[PDB]
């Protein structure tokens, strides 16, 4: 979000006796399925958990997360079960459904950029 | 380390135990290799004759 440049390394000094600021922490997991044809293992699902204020010098927060999101897709050949979206809205879950792997990757990258974890 | 080798996708090969070989293949999980290319071996250079060796005459050798 903010950028600056120093002409020479001389222009930089240090103070050490100030408390560190809180950080953003993301913990994510993913699912893979082996490509039947040849030599690939595709990504079919992801789930991440985010905390926007993680104290480095204090006790761990409880709960360790505030927000989360999830994504799912179909590899190349299978199709989602009939009325998948109906079931999704029926059970009130924050699951974003994607068509191909490329859309899933784009969504993941957009979320990573927007949240901007450390 | 030891890994299993899968030869389903290998067209031409000739293998015996103890052969030092160089393979090219896919190993995605790290517990099994699907071989796709087998590099051929290369022999040692022949003996280089001297000037004396070309002056020898015809000889007969028997082997039993």
């Amino acid at each position: 979000k903010a950028e600056a440049m120093a002409l020479k390394p001389d222009l930089v000094n240090v103070i050490k006796d100030v408390s560190p600021p809180p950080l953003v922490v993301m913990a994510f997991s993913m699912k893979t399925m082996q490509n039947a044809k040849n030599h690939q293992n595709e990504i079919i699902a992801m789930a991440a958990l985010v905390h926007h204020s993680f104290a480095l010098d204090k006790a761990a927060p409880k709960p360790p997360f505030q927000s989360h999101f999830c994504v799912v897709s179909k590899p190349k050949d299978c199709i989602f079960p009939y009325a998948f979206k109906e079931v999704i809205e029926k059970k009130n879950v924050k699951v974003e459904v994607a068509a191909t792997e490329r859309t899933l990757l784009g969504f993941f990258l957009a979320k990573v950029h927007k949240i901007d974890p450390d | 380390a030891q890994i299993p080798v899968d030869l389903s996708e290998l067209k031409e090969y000739s293998l015996f135990p103890g052969q030092v070989v160089i393979m090219e293949g896919i190993n995605t999980t790290g517990r099994k290799l699907v071989a796709t290319k087998l590099y051929e071996g290369v022999p040692l250079p022949f003996y280089q004759p001297t000037e004396e060796d070309a002056d020898f005459e015809q000889s007969m050798v028997l082997v039993a």
